[PDB]
DNA sequence: TGCACAGGATGTATATATCTGACACGTGCCTGGAGACTAGGGAGTAATCCCCTTGGCGGTTAAAACGCGGGGGACAGCGCGTACGTGCGTTTAAGCGGTGCTA
DNA sequence: TAGCACCGCTTAAACGCACGTACGCGCTGTCCCCCGCGTTTTAACCGCCAAGGGGATTACTCCCTAGTCTCCAGGCACGTGTCAGATATATACATCCTGTGCA
């Protein structure tokens, strides 16, 4: 078997526009976009880790990287996402 | 797909491509040369040309960085 | 815009009026007579 | 007997639990930290939609129901930010905007 | 094979040129055009064909492609990644 | 004699239907969450010792700034010659789907 | 089972060639601005006068955290069915032919 984030790409489009649909090239292009991006955020947190040499890498770690990749309104609006999904999780 | 062939068959013997490949090749190509085709447009612009030349995508190679 | 069965909705139309009768007459004036009556032609002609 | 997911606690569609996976296998760390999976998972969800939100307005705009590349190459060049972001990436058959320069053109 | 180098003839340069917005072309144009993708080529199909033949491969698939053109920095997206 | 129309012929935009793609709903397996055990890296705590300004001050100096001459670099005009643009007739082989093998 | 190879019609993208025209280059005169250089002004350090502050490094000490095995039971992926669209082709006349009876 074969797992991919197609169906959650599919789920949220449906979520911003009902009425819109969407070829599979462009799930495609999604798919890796998303991928590409994880391991990017990925890669940074590890370098930043080693550096500080923690073996954990926490929340904190990855909030500083994303604010690293993203242009800064991009990256607060990502740390703010962040930090209210935190928050859900401490419900 | 005539060229690539050719230049992987000098590469490397009794080489097999999946038609995918070939394609992702074409298409990444043809990126590249629209970038380098526009980066030549511009310094022709500089030069105050509409003629583009081949300096002018040496210059752009050069700024790039492909050929410094 | 017109057809034949604007003809026939013509016949149906036709049963309010019952006065009217026929007769007979053939010369091309009178062929010139049928064709400005069956024009079927619109104003953008 | 019954259970949530992380993701629907977390509140976000992304599966969590297979970042937290993807996480682990890539041996990035010796121990990764719980809010670690749940932030990535929110930061790739606003990403999603907003990159999805971009192509929708694109193929509104087109008026075209079905996103091609064409509308993800015209909202990723669009916005300034995500078009200095992505610079070095390119769209397959997302072509290119539209762009003559002045002198080019005889006048007007 | 042989002269494949012309293959590419003058007009699909022109099409290629014409997307880049050229409003004039000169006839030298097409030689450098053609060393600049024949160099470019070799350098992607050589990392390509390393990337197969690492995993005791004989078809090079879209995968060693573009993972070849990450490593050159060039990022493609739309090809199963 | 030549026209009007009675009797007849190919056709076709209009209209009814058949020939292809994509999305939602059904199975069913490698699972994701959860329970409990676990310990050693993270975090809280405490020096400790070393490096960073004090602060403006005068008496100096090396670099910055400002002023000037001028001459040659940039650059707007333009004579002209040609090599790319536009438009043919003509050819190739790039594209289409099809049949048979295989690595 | 996806790639390779040969068949073999069908264009249409390439090609040769013809004409011209507007573009690039060669040379022009102009004039303004930025180098080569001299004089004035500012920024910086030495030595005055010797430190206290507070910061980064270092270590000990829990303890909490999620690495681990394991069960439970699933929700997500692979696939088939259904619904729609693009394509296909009758039809109700449409666009007409043509012998011949009438004026």
């Amino acid at each position: 078997r074969k797992e991919t984030y197609s169906s959650y790409i599919y789920k949220v489009l449906k979520q911003t526009h009902p009425d819109t649909g969407i070829s599979q090239k462009s799930m495609s292009i999604l798919n890796s976009f998303v991928n590409d991006i994880f391991e990017r955020i990925a890669t940074e947190a590890s370098k930043l880790a080693a550096y500080n040499k923690k073996s954990t890498i926490s929340a904190r770690e990855i909030q500083t990287a994303v604010r690293l990749i993203l242009p800064g309104e991009l990256a607060k609006h990502a740390v703010s996402e962040g930090t209210r999904a935190v928050t859900k999780y401490s419900s | 797909q005539r060229l690539v062939r050719e230049i992987a068959q000098d590469f490397k013997t009794d080489l097999r491509f999946q038609s995918s490949a070939v394609m992702a090749l074409q298409e990444a190509s043809e990126a590249y040369l629209v970038g380098l085709f526009e980066d030549t447009n511009l310094c022709a612009i500089h030069a105050k040309r509409v003629t583009i030349m081949p300096k002018d995508i040496q210059l752009a190679r050069r700024i790039r960085g492909e050929r410094a | 815009v017109l057809k034949p069965e604007t003809l026939r909705e013509i016949q149906l139309s036709y049963k309010s009026t019952k006065l009217p009768k026929p007769k007979r007459k053939n010369t091309n004036r009178i062929v010139a007579l049928k064709k400005v009556l069956s024009s079927k032609r619109n104003l953008h002609s | 007997k019954a259970s949530q997911s992380r993701s629907a606690k977390a509140g976000l569609t992304f599966p969590v639990g297979r970042v937290h996976r993807l996480l682990r296998r890539g041996n990035y760390a010796q121990r990764i930290g719980s809010g670690a999976p749940v932030y990535l998972t929110a930061v790739l969800e606003y990403l999603a939609a907003e990159i999805l939100e971009l192509a929708g307005n694109a193929a509104r705009d087109n008026k075209k129901t079905r996103i091609i590349p064409r509308h993800l190459q015209l909202a990723i060049r669009n916005d300034d930010e995500l078009n200095k972001l992505l610079g070095n990436v390119t769209i397959a058959q997302g072509g290119v905007l539209p762009n003559i320069h002045q002198n080019l053109l005889p006048k007007k | 094979l042989r002269d494949n180098i012309q293959g590419i003839t003058k007009p699909a340069i022109r099409r290629l040129a014409r997307r880049g917005g050229v409003k004039r072309i000169s006839g030298l144009i097409y030689e450098e055009t053609r060393g600049v993708l024949k160099v470019f080529l070799e350098n992607v199909i050589r990392d390509a064909v390393t990337y197969t033949e690492h995993a005791k491969r004989k078809t090079v698939t879209a995968m060693d492609v573009v993972y070849a053109l990450k490593r050159q920095g060039r990022t493609l997206y739309g090809f199963g990644g």
